[PDB]
């Protein structure tokens, strides 16, 4: 596989998202780290699929709503940023106010 | 498209050109297999291989570098040898020469 | 005897006339020369050539190399040749034919009992990369860069502080001393840049005397004509380099004023295209001058479909700008221009831009300098075809022009080419071994000062080193004292004389910078073009001799999704 | 000109009269003072104030600070104020107004070319925490504590050995020497405690002469009147501190006997409530005496619904007790009392208990000293309302009383307040920067001796430092020689004079403890109450002046599930 | 008073006559002796025995041990006994009865204020393992081996280079110096092997003078009679050991020729069975000679159903052989023989093979030397029953014979038995503590030079050290200067005299090898059998005194799927 | 659990395979690291089940086909090797030309 440090680092994000995913499935209101991990992992897969940065900047704001997270969490996340390998290389996706 | 693929031009490479060679018939009289490398001083191979050791003096197998010739017990075959170059000084092996020649 | 060319290639790697595809790009290199004697190639392994009395001689350590890279396909600015590489005392000893002179002909690299062997047959070997735009935001950047194939890092910073987030500056004697000490812990050669934004010379001389090998002039600290002149005056007297990030706001003057302030003195212009910073919208016109050594940072390399979209928010965070403050967003936008971004790729292909760098975590990706450089070469071949300098049916010249961008040219620009930057005898043995299928993406072995420092490594408990999971792990060359002996800390001539190494008790080998004032555009290997370039103030269109320079954005790039897990 | 207060707060952080909520608690702090001159605030970034000739001056390194934390909201035992913080030579230089005296008024912290900048606008800055109850069970504890905001760790141990599992003791010269050497590898200030349980003075003097800054008297090694007297006699002559874990079994006498053995001599009583160890069931009555400096360990802070349930098995493992041995389980149970656990919270709110500590991996959580201290403050505000000392509509006084518990008071108790413990000029620059929403839970930056040692860091290969995943990673201040220069190893006066640092070849900066015998309860900042406290032998009820002291267990706490992934 | 035997065992561990099952194998050990005085056993914890005036005395540090392992069940080549172990100055002080002579009888190990305690009741304590077949392919191997219970590693290499992948050789002075420096960073005792394949003595003397403690003769570098004679001549004059991997190809002669070249001189034969390398198919006949110290590498231990299948491809990668080259595949196959693989297990049970080793990442598993050794013992008990030497209804003798294979015998073979290899007074305190249920699989504590270096550790932030996740983490003994003081770098007598340690500025403790030429087969503890062994040239059948030696392949083994997650 | 370094290392491989597994499920053509991780994780589970080394050397060549991976990937993986704890201890499984 020849995994570089950055690929191994992203495995940590992916795993953190698995935790959040299972909790959301149980019907729990997600906390701060769970919300950040879930939305971030969503964007990384979007890039793997070949979606554009522009599309993801929008789609990322529709992963979690204010009613699916704990009080104060939406305000603790003014934006989310993550990079992934798009078909045209590494790009940065910035999602402003992802939770509404 | 194949990542890092080679586009080798067709043909052949002539090895060890411009050097003295000689053919020798060798026979394994031992009960165990013997394999000889491309650069081993042929005259000092395993004593079980019977051939004209005198003719093989200062010679090695005329085969591509890193390859070998195997002799199963009782096997007889003719091999082509190519003369050593450089200083033509042989050190090591069975310690029969340990000097120039 | 005789052997077919294909079988030969499978055993010893390609030879004269054979072509090899670089990774999954459209670039093909052709072996120009082979320094071996057919039939006398050295090979290591069970029953192979490198054995006592055979391919290995009887000489003492002093008369043989410590390490030999057998059957390597060298790719460097001077040629693409097949040869054995000998390393002795941590430095490149010779490029030639290895073996035992006792029985083999034309041996120039003697192998003895004291010789270790690295099998390079079927692999490409290059010099270690040199990134001259590092923001020391975190120490983890060194491992990321080393893994990518970069062995020397020049920049400034003190950690994740606001000043470092935005600029490559290690402010003052105290922080400089601290960072020089911390450098001993990192597995890459390091040189530091101080804060050059001051109009009092003595404040600059102190920093140089403390250890920096250059001064960064940054607009965030005030890139005014007075500060620029001051830094260059000190640089001229202390033989150190100046890196510039000009006044984007055009607050103190336009690009012509900055150029006038420079007054024909040698200077390295960072991210000359402008997105990373510089007079809007014409900082790119600097590449026309003889005293300017121009480089690009990597997020704009090469121009792709998602390039523009990701830049705005990246710009803001990197410079502590407020998106609610209209003037802050207006100046961020004036830095992002499709017109100059597209032209930059072509200017690299023409040799008008001479270096590539990262701008690590401050509008740049530390592990993508090499990778992006090759993506530009690919996109340029695809769009513009063969260069006027090409000979034969290969991309050899374009490859030499581009590899020079992150190896020898950065070394020349910063006065360290006497130590590193290329595979030449006498230079530090910083080498990178690549498998053709992964060239520029994931190295097979990274050698620092004669010792392997990092490499892919499989299951530690396995019966062999190849079983999964295989990922990059630090080797002996990155450990304690062995590391100190295999890395270099570059100092200014003044610091070296002042005994800074002894005072701070630096453990690593020390190297001094020199020749920073005498380098000019004409000295950049394969990248010395000074085009008559203009930028339209209204449309931002870039023209050279009146002709419009531009290119098309890529939708898909090589060295991307086929290799990375994320 | 003029600017609205809200817009002002968004740009430079809050000012006089503005209130800020601490994390998700009910505690609000109000800015008491602001040392700036409106319109002259320094800000760094593209086109901001800190630039050559503007907010940055022309002075040499000697005449300006190495680091400035701009627009910081300081929270310390002495006040909650808005100001710039200057750091020079690894120490706190000044708290005032930063800038360039050439064009700005009231500048007390000069910024020059040698100055690095940390933007603290909108952030809260506090001194680094000090945990005086560390069990050196594993080295990993140092990173956990540093990440929580604790920069100094005092305790004892040799690793995961039975003796260390139960007690904070580094037994004898050999182990002490070994641990002092290992301390150079850790990114926190360290001081060691020896085994004080002996009735032969010379066996204690040897340990002090070897390097310990205190002696731990533990019941597991025999907390008898003879051992206690011996340790205190040596402490009195060598100026070191004694930490006590009394005889829970009442084997040698009751609490009154231990107190009599102490004989009015200064002593630090660990986990004074009793669950962590001590005369059952009245060890808590020790907080009434003038010579006793009382602290709490953290698992009982604050009293919650699950507190009692988790304690029994925790107690057993920590002290190598056998659940099958009736006497072992009976003595474990006599240590866990709802009555004293509930009273402890109130006693902290009243200032009768002066310190909070962990008791790391031996009935305590190393990364939760700060967090739990604030949870107690919250629960106390919720239950008891404003303190009698409060002025204005804020919780400023309660905040000052509680922050003193893990900063200045532990420093005073152990004789290291001359070096660390608070944000005052001349003290080591151990600072912690927090975002209000994460105060006490997850820091933004942890500074050790003037260098950032650990901080949250995003993708190393990203174009900026913010992209996910963001997690705590070691910075330059935690690397090799830079670390040695930014941390302190505390020694006893005897060890310092004996040349222990030279003999063991310790690389870090050395600091000596002093003033351990002269501190008394009255010296504990904001926590000097000596209540007339009694404990009912049968019911375990705690009363002060006859009134029952108690509180209710929390079902939910702030700084909990909203911040942690697990 | 009186106490039942079961209750006694639960409190202090087993005593004379009690039997304990080793992990999940069929091997049972019986306590042969107990050095305690019933009723006077020392126990630590709340209200236990080791307390001031009680089990702890009033003596100064000089008159008591630094560490005591209480109620340990020792398993060593000399006996299986119950006793307390005292460690002082990093070395084994005594094996006896610990306590306070003031009130207790028969105290031979005094406990005082300077004494740390490790509770070993119910645990088995053994000496640290010694692997003499290490390929330094990567530094990560040291942690893997340490975790398995191996504290000394002898081998050669320079990292992931072709030469090291195939052979245990650190070629020449430069690489030797570099590896000796890197060794200070590793938590295990280390000794290096140079490349012994040369017919010029001076080229070998240089390597010995540079620091190697032995010379590896490997067929990949030419295992010819001339090279062998040269290496042995130098070994004889410099008191270093020679390790051999003979000529598998029978190129220079058959096994009888190699033996003749050796000429009765002492030599350690690596992987004597042959799969790892050696004259095909009879290298195994070497174990019949008095001057040969024979060892096995671990992938063939023990013979199982999947053994043969995994060997071919493993062989190829380890020796850089080409599966497309017929001669390369033919010689790989001639090395893998079911007949010799099956016989090897029996020869170990008989004591004809004296050592077990790994052959780390070059046809061997670094973390499985101990584990596989016990699996062989189990499979042999199951198949052959009790050994002729057994006394009583236990497997005590078989256990002593097998433990000697990876402890004292490797130490004797390499001239380091004066420092390590067994639990005897004066030897370095390298000890491993095991819980009976995990014996040989996962240790409870690994002690290096008197300090715990690695151990299982639970949640760092937990209230106790036991909560999940529990995994191996480095302790204080593996940190910086503490590590240097607790590990040994072995040098040749020549290097020691030449001042190599001072020149390279080695920080760790230095030990010199001696007695490498005088050891013979008769000196191997419990493994000195010289059988009249023959191998059939055609069938490969192994016979001793004409009787066929063989065994059956296991389908399932203990110490396997019940303990590992993967 | 007392996880050794090698057990923790294998957790990295397992997680890398979870990533690949989810992408294959979406209908994506796997890339180089994803393919290596998926086949490797398959073999490790085979060993846990008690399958022989011989059986796995064969079965491993039928996890992914040329049509389920990106162009060039089959040629980038001449073989895959991984070790796992079989009922009879640790063994090495080498799968030659796993993708066809
Ligand atoms: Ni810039
Ligand atoms: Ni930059
Ligand atoms: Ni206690
Ligand atoms: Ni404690
Ligand atoms: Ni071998
Ligand atoms: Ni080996």
């Amino acid at each position: 596989m020849e995994l570089t440090p950055r690929e191994k680092d992203k495995l940590l994000l992916f795993t953190a998202a698995l935790v959040a995913e299972r909790r959301l499935a149980r019907g729990l209101k997600l906390n701060y780290p769970e919300s950040v991990a879930l939305i971030s992992a969503f964007i990384m897969e979007g890039a793997r699929d070949g979606k554009s940065v522009a599309s993801l900047m929008e789609e990322g704001r529709h992963v979690l709503t204010r009613e699916q997270v704990m009080e104060g969490v939406p305000e603790m996340i003014p934006d989310i940023q993550v990079e992934a390998t798009f078909p045209d290389g590494s790009k940065l996706v910035t999602v402003h106010n992802p939770i509404i | 498209m194949i990542p890092g693929e080679y586009h080798v031009k067709p043909g052949q490479i002539a090895l060890n050109t411009g050097r003295a060679t000689c053919r020798v018939v060798v026979e394994n009289h031992g009960d165990r297999p013997i394999q000889v490398g491309s650069h081993y001083h042929f005259a000092e191979v395993n004593p079980a291989l019977k051939f004209d050791r005198q003719q093989a003096a200062g010679y090695r197998l005329n085969i591509p570098a890193g390859t070998a010739v195997r002799f199963e017990p009782g096997q007889k075959r003719e091999v082509e040898l190519v003369a050593f170059a450089g200083h033509r000084a042989v050190f090591g092996f069975r310690g029969e020469v340990m000097g120039p020649l | 005897s005789n052997i077919s060319r294909q079988a030969y290639a499978d055993m010893f790697g390609p030879t004269v006339g054979d072509k090899v595809r670089l990774a999954d790009t459209e670039l093909w290199i052709e072996v120009e020369d082979d320094l071996t004697t057919y039939g006398e190639e050295v090979k290591f392994g069970g029953g192979k050539v490198i054995r006592d009395g055979m391919g290995q001689g009887q000489m003492l350590a002093a008369d043989c190399v410590d390490l030999v890279l057998t059957n390597a396909l060298i790719v460097d600015h001077w040629g693409i040749v097949k040869a054995d590489i000998g390393v002795k005392d941590g430095r490149i000893f010779a490029i030639g034919k290895a073996g035992n002179p006792d029985i083999q002909p034309n041996v120039t690299i003697p192998i003895g009992a004291a010789t270790e062997v690295i099998a390079a047959e079927g692999k490409i070997v290059t010099a270690g990369g040199i990134d001259t735009h590092i923001h020391w935001i975190c120490p983890q950047q060194a491992e990321e860069a080393l893994v990518s194939g970069v062995t020397t890092m020049v920049g400034g910073g003190t950690g994740p502080a606001a000043g470092t987030h935005a600029t490559t500056c290690t402010p003052g004697p105290w922080y400089i001393s601290r960072m020089l000490q911390a450098a001993d812990s990192l597995p890459v050669n390091i040189g530091l840049l101080g804060k050059g934004n001051v109009s009092q010379p003595d404040a600059l001389r102190e920093q140089v005397a403390a250890g920096v090998i250059g001064l960064k002039i940054h607009e965030d600290w005030g890139a005014t004509p007075a500060a620029i002149d001051c830094a260059l005056t000190v640089a001229d007297e202390m033989d150190i380099q100046v890196a510039l990030h000009s006044d984007t706001l055009n607050e103190s003057g336009f690009v012509e004023d900055t150029l006038a302030a420079i007054g024909g003195r040698t200077i390295h212009t960072f991210h000359t295209e402008g997105a990373g910073g510089g007079h809007a919208p014409d900082i790119i016109t600097a590449c026309a001058h003889p005293n300017i050594l121009p480089s690009s940072t990597n997020p704009t390399l090469p121009y792709t479909l998602n390039t523009i979209d990701e830049h705005l928010d990246m710009l803001m965070v990197a410079h502590h700008l407020d998106p609610d403050i209209a003037e802050d967003v207006a100046f961020a936008e004036s830095r992002i221009r499709r017109e100059t971004i597209a032209a930059e790729d072509v200017l690299h292909d023409l040799g008008a831009f001479s270096l590539t760098s990262s701008d690590s975590q401050a509008m740049g990706r530390v592990g993508e300098v090499i990778l992006r450089t090759w993506q530009v070469a690919h996109r340029m071949k695809v769009q513009r075809g063969a260069l006027a300098e090409e000979t034969g049916d290969n991309d050899n010249f374009r490859v030499k022009r581009y590899i020079a961008k992150y190896t020898i040219n950065p070394a020349l620009t910063h006065g360290i080419a006497h130590e590193v930057g290329s595979i030449e005898v006498g230079k530090l043995a910083d080498l990178v071994v690549w498998s053709p299928a992964f060239f520029g993406v994931k190295p097979a072995t990274v050698i620092k000062g004669g010792m392997i420092a990092i490499a892919p490594m499989g299951d530690i408990n396995a019966s062999i080193p190849t079983p999964q999971p295989v990922h990059y792990r630090p080797m002996f060359g990155a450990l304690g004292s062995a590391r100190h002996h295999c890395r270099l800390t570059f100092l200014s001539q003044a610091a070296a004389a002042n005994g800074v190494a002894e005072r701070l008790n630096l453990r690593s080998a020390i190297a001094v910078v020199k020749g920073c004032r005498t380098v000019q555009k004409a000295d950049m290997v394969h990248n010395s073009l000074q085009p008559n370039i203009t930028v339209d103030a209204q449309t931002y269109e870039v023209r050279v001799d009146g002709e419009l320079i531009t290119s098309e954005p890529a939708d898909v790039l090589p060295m991307a999704q086929r290799y990375f897990l994320f």
